[PDB]
RNA sequence: UCUACCCAUGUCCAGGGUGAAGUUCAGGUAACACUGAAUGGAGGCCCGAACCCACGCACGUUGAAAAGUGCGGGGAUGAGGU
RNA sequence: AUGAGUAGCGAAAGAGGGGUGAGAAUCCCCUCCACCGAAUGCCUAAGGUUUCCUGAGGAAGGCUCGUCCGCUCAGGGUUAGUCGGGACCUAAGCCGAGGCCGAAAGGCGUAGGCGAUGGACAACAGGUUGAUAUUCCUGUACCACCUCCUCACCAUUUGAGCAAUGGGGGGACGCAGGAGGAUAGGGUAAGCGCGGUAUUGGAUAUCCGCGUCCAAGCAGUUAGGCUGGGAAAUAGGCAAAUCCGUUUCCCAUAAGCCUGAGCUGUGAUGGCGAGCGAAAUAUAGUAGCGAAGUUCCUGAUUCCACACUGCCAAGAAAAGCCUCUAGCGAGGUGAGAGGUGCCCGUACCGCAAACCGACACAGGUAGGCGAGGAGAGAAUCCUAAGGUGAUCGAGAGAACUCUCGUUAAGGAACUCGGCAAAAUGACCCCGUAACUUCGGGAGAAGGGGUGCUCUGUUAGGGUGCAAGCCCGAGAGAGCCGCAGUGAAUAGGCCCAGGCGACUGUUUAGCAAAAACACAGGUCUCUGCGAAGCCGUAAGGCGAAGUAUAGGGGCUGACGCCUGCUGUCGGGUAAGUUCCGACCCGCACGAAAGGCGCAACGAUCUGGGCACUGUCUCAACGAGAG
């Protein structure tokens, strides 16, 4: 009974990390995004 | 040259094989193989474009020689192999310098004989003559282009084609299919027909030996509901929508022509066969 | 990061079997037949654990669990599992 | 608030004597008893993040209690030239100077890089703390670089060194099968230490425990492979080349070459070892002391080693590490002394109460080891090394519900339907039908024997001077139970018909069937270098394919053929299933019929034997609520 989640670090900061969200546009859209509403995390 | 199995089991009911008695070595020559990955019929955007292909056993490939350039120099035949990449067979010609390359084996050629490509080459056969021959004489593997690119035409198992008149700068030519065009006499061709004619009376067996060679299943595209193919769906009822299948991609499949007009070659063809 | 298909690179499948074949060696028939031996034993073969499925019944159903357990069942060198 | 002091308290064996404490069914110690053992054992991934060690605590969390804890508060704990990654190499893929397309934003792509799940690469034994150890300590080693100051032979094109840019090799590679060799491991006979027994009897063929050892550096070895060497000459390998190919001779026909599991000495006057067991250390047990340490049987799922043989599906990638050629351009070999020869991880849990499931949740989680008896076996039952007592209890033995064990006489009379349960099942011997596409059907169907003693260390073999093991057949005799595979694990068979070969979907979670798809084959139609397909294009797939690729309909396979509602009978004491005749039609240049052989078919429909609590019709007993 495999639940959706399985954890591993590799693939999560390709996927959602900085270096990766600051490549396209819409990635760098969403950082200002976080920024103005004042969120402690930004990207992961 | 076919071995018919017995029918110990289903399965192995009725498949036939070949004996393969023509290749006389088992081993490659190291300096001739380069890499070759597989694909599964993706783009260059990874969106599959070509169905019913994908999986299969690995390969390297063979650089072989389609263009017999080297004119003059002596060379002998060595071995007879296998390839992966062809229906054909090869053969490993040892130069008399000594730079051996590999040629489509002609049909009927055997360990020892010498062949000779060039203008002033005999006729024999193997030997790769530009087109200023007979007006008659099995020839295979043919330049299209003015000679430089390589052959094209003609280059499988048991095909074979015929030089007919030669007109002015151009030489007209019957190509297997049954049609007859008119090639630049500037290019170049050989002599003789491709070997191993056997090999279009193979029965496959299993269907696993056609997934050994990379085929996938292939769904009628009647029985697919009409979202995915034109016409079809259906559960209970008589065929929904069915009996005019046409192509999965809504276009006609059923004596219609495609043979662009305009070819801008069209001055070059006779004869027409399979266009 | 679940699931569908594809690409590159690794790994797993206790034991047993009447016994298939091609093939070869001898007797044997002009040779096919027919005997032995080897061939072991290839094969989407057979019985069967690990492993993978999910066919029947019963229980559970404000459950141990938002898809399970118990007892039986199918595949098990391959169009295999991971 | 009500329901209500009601339902529940989440698979499992404990009992007593001490202890401590304000307080103990639940915490510590002891002794008996019980459970797992191809794991509930050990080591270690991903992931977690301090959960690890010691001293205090009793607010909240532990489905009860608690003096206890993976909880709370304070202190501590992780050591590398050799282990894993980086100052090494590349795969799929990704990024991409110039560049090509596009209203913009952007898409693609060359040179060049990044990227392990793979390739290269120098260290082993023993000891120690409350918490780390190929890292600390003690012994013996190896690898790359330098000459601080050295030392001995040996210095300039009188060539030392030199690589690519060349070439070899790697990296070199698939699947299956069966010999051989050798070890990891498992059990005897000498030997060494203990004991001589209060229940009848044992000084004895009596009982308990123990019986070794590294990497290196020495020597010599099974096996394996070569394609055999030697001399000349070169239209090739961007220049070059003595290197590699190629050719011509000469001799072979045994030399030579290169790889090796393992064994014998030396590392070792070393260190490990049954058991003796100091003080008091804090009375632990350590300090400390320490005997013999061999031969014989049986051995791989490991190594030689993808080494050998066969097969077609043709098999591995790739590059570097390595040798060797020349283009380039002076010191090399062996000792001594060094650099300390950098950075990152190193605690603890990893079949689980520390990870994923909202929970201290009967679920899920790559890999390496994985003993004995009986056994073909990693099956089954009982046990080693090792681990555990699984966190609510007392007592009564009502109805009822669930999980189990028996049952008189009948057996399918039950029911939509033998659903469910019962019966068969292990070896060895004899025998084995119609029908076939000749392989099958076939463990068809059906009958017989197994335990224990003596001839008997049987004949033989292997095993090996022998001894010690087996496969130990095969016999004879003779004893005793109701029972001989005495427990646990392991096919129910047999007749007639439709539909479809092994496989996949299931409709992940109401359909796994004739459902349904697939499939080897058949047929038709388009493409001569392409047709199709994806994109606005650029760019690709087809394809480093050349009558091979698309698309359509068919489809076991293989055949033949060939296109390509009666009513009656016959079954049951009382009949759908099948008949042979009635057909009513035929539709069918394909399309039908007639073709079950096999299926490993969890398919649908009829009928027999055995067996039974399914029932006539219920009765006791065991456990959980």
């Amino acid at each position: 009974m495999k639940r959706t989640f399985q954890p591993n670090n590799r693939k999560r900061s390709k996927v959602h990390g900085f270096r990766s969200r600051m490549s396209s546009k819409n990635g760098r859209l969403v950082l200002a995004r976080r920024r103005r509403k004042g969120r402690k995390v930004l990207s992961a | 040259a076919i071995k018919k199995y017995k029918p110990t089991s289903n399965g192995r009911r009725g498949m036939t094989t070949s004996d393969f008695a023509e290749i006389t070595t088992d081993k490659p020559e190291k300096s001739l193989l380069a890499p070759l990955h597989k694909k599964g019929g993706r783009n260059n955007q990874g969106k599959l474009t070509v169905r019913h292909q994908g999986g299969g056993h690995k390969r390297q490939y063979r650089v072989i020689d389609f263009k017999r350039d080297k004119d003059g120099i002596p060379g002998r035949v060595a071995t007879v192999e296998y390839d992966p990449n062809r229906s054909a067979n090869i053969a490993l010609i040892n130069y008399a310098d000594g730079e051996k390359r590999y040629i489509l084996a002609p049909k009927g050629i055997q360990v020892g004989t010498e062949i000779m490509s060039g203008p002033e080459a005999d006729i024999k056969v193997g030997n790769a003559l530009p087109l200023i021959n007979i007006p008659v004489g099995t020839v295979v593997h043919n330049i299209e282009l003015k000679p430089g690119k390589g052959g094209q035409l003609v280059r499988s198992a048991g095909t074979s084609a015929q030089v007919l008149g030669k007109e002015g700068k151009y030489v007209l030519v019957r190509l297997n299919s049954g049609e007859v065009r008119m090639i630049l006499s500037a290019c170049r061709a050989s002599i003789g027909q491709v070997g191993n004619e056997q090999h279009e009376l193979i029965n496959i067996g299993k269907a696993g030996r056609s997934r050994w060679k990379g085929i996938r299943p292939t769904v009628r595209g009647s029985v697919m509901n009409p979202n995915d193919h034109p016409h079809g769906g259906g559960e209970g009822r008589a065929p929904i929508g069915r009996k005019s299948p046409m192509s999965p991609w809504g276009k006609p499949t059923l004596g219609f022509k495609t043979r662009k007009k305009k070819n801008k070659s069209d001055k070059f063809i006779v004869r027409r066969r399979k266009n």
